């Protein structure tokens, strides 16, 4: 602020102002508030909780059945080098 | 200003005048301070016709 002597700057807003109104005020609200309504204890989604293979390990069962037979053919006798 | 303006002429006049406020460039006795007030100047000219 500059104030600048001799045109001074007023001192005040004086008394002549208009009182426009007496609107002033803001009327108290009161309320009562019931959001009562019967809740029912489920939601359906198309999934929640579940934590879905990204890949599959391979997996197996397992048999083995039979038993022991054979039919064979033997190397000849030779006549033994030393000992 | 044209020394004269024949008939049928129409001639051209430039004129300037300095209003003081302020007595001289280095004499400020007369000088208006005028930042400070909202209240308007007023320079009223009135024309010859």
């Amino acid at each position: 602020a500059l104030i600048n002597p001799q045109f001074p700057y007023a001192g005040p807003v004086p008394i002549p102002g208009p009182a426009p109104t007496e609107t002033m005020p803001l009327l108290n609200y009161r309320v009562e508030g019931r959001i009562a309504g019967i809740q029912q204890a489920r939601q359906f989604m198309p999934f929640l909780q579940g934590p879905h293979r990204a890949v599959a390990e391979q997996t197996y069962h397992a048999i083995g059945t039979g038993i022991q037979m054979g039919q064979t053919f033997n190397q000849p006798l030779i006549n033994t080098q030393e000992g | 200003a044209p020394a004269t303006i024949a008939a049928g002429a129409t001639g051209e006049l430039t004129m300037y005048y300095w209003v003081p406020l302020a007595y001289s460039e280095t004499d400020l006795t007369g000088a208006v301070l005028a930042n400070v007030p909202q209240s308007k100047q007023r320079l009223k000219l009135e024309f010859a016709n």
